[PDB]
């Protein structure tokens, strides 16, 4: 996109990531370095067999590799972490889901109450249900439940 | 004299009449020396996040409604 | 009820199920839980009470029981702890006073035995016992009516034993002398002169000599049988290569070509240290240490190396006599040293980390300054990791290539190390320098003592590079490569720490040296100095030494694409995991024992005839029984008692009673004992 337009005046940092859900109210995250020039900048790139474990990082490759987008950092006013299977903190580079927290969270579904028990388990904490990890302190989804 | 010991260990076997059917065979093997138990050397002391704040938002800076 | 991750379980089932089990006692079986420290989940212990109170029935049922839970139940017992009968507590209404044995269990009753079952499985706490010390023992010379048959050659020392032995030749044989210079010159048709250091003038020499029709069939080589020097210089033990370890490889090159039988004889002067030597020129244990892979290479050279002392001994043994005694007598050890007129050749004796101890932790100090070779290497690691956790020390890794062209898989393996001494109170730095230097090294150690405000704590050895290679292709430099780090390099790092006082220093060497090896001359050349440095370390230094030659290391790779290096195994030399060995080498470092060879199994007769040579192993005779009662009345203790008092002060050996359940005794048809069934148990035993 940014190679096919650069001749019509568009710069090469205007794209911004964000992950955002209704529930949470739009957007948490945003990334700033994604470059034209940069095409690791912004871009994460991984083992395949490190996925289950630490992820390893990895070269450019055509089959071994993974290469996650990072989101950026939560949004001034919100938290985020995330939760192994049994809703425990995890480590730096582990992959787990994402539970965010903050004022921005809806007031909850409107008539349906055993669908706030999985959303917001305890103390607010809400189950987005995407899998991702939190490495430097900048979120980086790595895949939505399910899909 | 090894055939003459096991057979005095079958009589002995015999000894015990709440048994009234046995066999008993040896065999010779080369020792492996036992090993240590790291109890016995060894002292007892040496045998023994993901969380990302975006900063402080000031929601009570502007409209409420 | 008892909990495990994911189910719980009751405990009657538990105990009801082990009751299947032969040898378990009906009714006395016990299930609990704990939480160890880690509290990641909860651990089944189980208690039970045999038949038989003896290791072999215990382990037995240990076995059947945890395997039948598995089995039965869809879990394992982590720990399976044996009671004996009369101590199984139960109350009067014959509930199971389970949470006592608990407390019972955590107080130590049980340690007794838990640790005999740890001991007979090899278990994490194992520990083996396989590591020994060279020990230099009597052992004189037969009898020989054999007579030297040959025309000899022999390097001539200044000292006059050439001279000594010329007189004793038979009216025969002529004797040529070689004596050494600046470069071929013959003097007569029987003397000589070469540079020792040059390979052509070694095959030119044997070249004419086969001309004038002199058939050698021995060469006697007393070119390192010299007088003491106190002073050693890195140039003094480069130089005096050149005059032995070198011309060792040299003169065995040249006349290996002929492919003709002929008994070379090396012959030094204080190269192997023994108890009440006062001198030691270590310098010279190259040479002896290179030969080992001659007879393996070119079975058709038979070696045989002495050692002598000139500390003064009014020819109480003339050299000269025990030389050609040494000589008509049937080659059979390698090196053999003469001290008091009293020959004597190296053997091994275990170690015995216990009994020997004198120390109770590793002799590390918690924040010391430590300088380490080859810290990036697979065992290297394992030291600096522990001296970064366990102790916050102040490490400065030296290494021979800049930070920069360090491997790839190096500097990783360093990162990891400062990230892991940053969060543990250490420091860890890294310099390029020549290991070779006596000066720069006091330079660089200097700076560092300034640093931290301390002095060197110790200084850990294990830089070094393998090259398989045989004598054949062995160029000058082959040697010259191996030796720059674990001899040239080796007497730099020694150069500081003896000037400082009761600094630690850890060297790694190899068991190869003891018997040899094929294509492993360099290797054997070198580590067999290594061993010997030690030693004179001992005798002449505040140094206090520790080394290590080990049998294997598991980084050859288990596979290896050569799984018959393995055989080598056969005979007797472990591989040893980073953990096994480290294990190892800390409880070695709480004895005081200088040198010691780890990973051999005693078991196997290579090792067991370096131990005594002369008597034979020892034989434990094992007898299994098989039962078949009429009632329930439990004999097994009743009976076991009864084979053993059989069986006492009368085998004249080692034995034991090993006894089978009831339940495994068969028959077959026709009225006899199901005997295939029974060879086929004691072989999966
Ligand atoms: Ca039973």
């Amino acid at each position: 996109f940014l190679h096919l337009l650069a001749p019509h005046g568009l710069k090469g940092d205007v794209i911004r990531p964000a992950f955002g859900m209704s529930e949470i109210s739009s957007a948490v995250v945003f990334s700033f370095a994604i470059e034209r020039g940069d095409e690791n900048s912004g871009v994460l790139t991984f083992e395949e067999t490190s996925l289950t474990e630490q992820l390893r990082p990895a070269e450019a490759r055509e089959t071994g590799t993974v290469s996650f987008t990072e989101l950026g950092k939560p949004i001034p006013g919100i938290t985020i972490r995330i939760v192994n299977h049994q809703h425990e903190l995890l480590p730096e580079d582990h992959i787990g889901r994402v539970q965010i927290k903050g004022p921005t969270t809806m007031k909850g579904y409107y008539r349906n109450d055993e669908a706030n028990q999985e959303v917001f388990q305890a103390d607010g904490w809400f189950h987005t249900g995407d899998l991702g990890f939190l490495h430097e302190g900048r979120l980086t989804l790595t895949g939505r439940e399910k899909d | 004299s090894m055939d003459a010991i096991l057979q005095d260990v079958k009589t002995t076997i015999l000894q015990t009449n709440e048994i009234e059917r046995f066999a008993v065979f040896s065999r010779e093997k080369t020792i492996r020396p036992r090993p240590y138990h790291l109890s016995h050397l060894f002292l007892d002391k040496h045998i023994e996040p993901a969380l990302s704040y975006g900063g402080d938002l000031d929601v009570t800076q502007g409209a409420q409604t | 009820m008892i909990i495990i991750n994911g189910k719980n379980y009751h405990n009657y089932e538990i105990e009801a199920i082990a009751e299947e089990v032969p040898g378990v006692e009906t009714s006395f079986v016990a299930a609990c839980s704990v939480r160890m420290e880690a509290s990641a989940s909860d651990e089944l212990i189980l208690f039970f009470t045999p038949k038989l109170y003896e290791p072999a029935y215990i382990m037995r049922a240990s076995q059947h029981i945890k395997s039948h839970i598995a089995t039965k139940m869809g879990l394992s017992a982590s720990r399976i702890i044996p009671v004996q009968k009369h101590a199984f507590p139960k109350t009067s209404s014959g509930k199971i006073e389970r949470a006592q044995l608990k407390t019972r269990w955590q107080e130590g009753e049980f340690d007794e035995m838990i640790m005999e079952m740890d001991m007979r499985l090899e278990n994490e706490h194992t520990l083996p016992n396989w590591s020994y010390q060279k020990k230099w023992i009597p052992a004189p010379l037969d009898a020989a009516d054999k007579q030297i048959v040959g025309d000899v050659v022999i390097f001539a020392d200044p000292l006059g034993l050439a001279d000594q032995l010329k007189s004793f030749a038979n009216s025969e044989q002529t004797y040529i002398t070689v004596e050494p210079g600046q470069a071929f010159k013959q003097l007569t048709h029987t003397h000589f002169i070469i540079h020792p250091n040059r390979p052509s003038d070694y095959e030119q020499l044997f070249e004419t000599l086969r001309s004038y029709g002199v058939s050698v069939k021995h060469i006697i080589h007393l070119w390192n049988y010299t007088n003491q020097e106190d002073k050693l210089y890195v140039s003094k033990a480069k130089q005096a290569q050149k005059t032995g370890s070198m011309s060792a490889l040299f003169l065995t090159k040249a006349i290996s070509v002929y492919e003709e039988q002929v008994a070379i004889t090396f012959v030094s002067t204080h190269a192997m240290n023994v108890p009440e030597d006062h001198i030691h020129d270590v310098e010279k244990a190259t040479t002896a240490g290179l030969m080992t892979a001659v007879q393996h290479e070119w079975p058709f050279i038979k070696v045989q190396c002495l050692d002598f002392s000139l500390a003064e001994s009014v020819s109480s043994h003339s050299h000269a006599m025990a030389m050609m005694a040494e000589l008509t007598h049937d080659q059979d050890c390698h090196v053999a040293a003469y001290r008091q007129g009293v020959r004597y050749i190296p053997f091994l004796a275990p170690l015995h980390l216990e009994k020997e101890q004198k120390r109770k932790e590793p002799p590390f100090e918690s924040s010391g300054l430590y300088v380490i070779t080859g810290g990036l290497g697979g065992i290297g690691r394992l030291v600096s990791e522990q001296l970064l956790t366990s102790y916050q020390a102040h490490l400065v890794l030296l290494g021979r290539k800049e930070r920069e062209a360090l491997s790839s898989d190096q500097q990783e393996t360093l990162s990891l190390l400062e990230k892991q001494a940053k969060v543990h109170g250490g420091k860890v730095l890294y310099e390029k320098a020549d290991i070779t230097a006596e000066k720069e090294v006091e330079a660089i150690i200097s700076r560092h003592e300034v640093a931290g405000n301390r002095r060197l704590d110790g200084i850990i050895h294990f830089a070094g590079i393998i090259q398989e290679e045989l004598l054949a292709d062995m160029t000058s430099v082959s040697l010259n490569d191996m030796y720059e780090a674990k001899v040239y390099g080796t007497i730099a790092l020694h150069e500081a720490a003896s000037k400082r006082r009761n600094v630690l220093f850890l060297s790694s060497s190899s068991a190869r040296t003891l018997k040899g090896g094929m294509t492993v001359g360099a290797y054997c050349a070198a580590n067999e100095f290594v061993e010997q440095f030690a030693h004179y370390q001992k005798l002449t230094s505040t140094v206090k030494p520790y080394c290590f030659s080990f049998s294997m290391w598991d980084e050859i790779g288990m596979s290896e694409g050569s799984m018959i290096k393995g055989m080598l195994k056969e005979r007797g030399y472990l591989p040893i995991s980073k953990q096994a060995g480290f294990q190892t080498m800390l409880a070695c470092l709480m004895t005081d024992a200088p040198l010691i060879y780890t990973g051999l199994d005693r078991s196997k007769k290579e090792i067991h005839e370096m131990i005594h040579a002369d008597a034979e192993m020892q034989t434990e005779q094992t007898f299994y029984v098989f039962f078949k009662t009429d009632q329930t009345k439990a004999v097994e203790e009743r009976l076991y008692q009864s084979i053993h008092t059989c069986l006492q002060s009368r085998l004249s050996g080692e034995y034991a009673v090993h006894l089978f359940p009831e339940e495994y005794w068969k028959e077959t048809e026709d009225g006899s004992p199901d005997e295939a069934y029974f060879h086929e148990l004691i072989e999966e035993s």
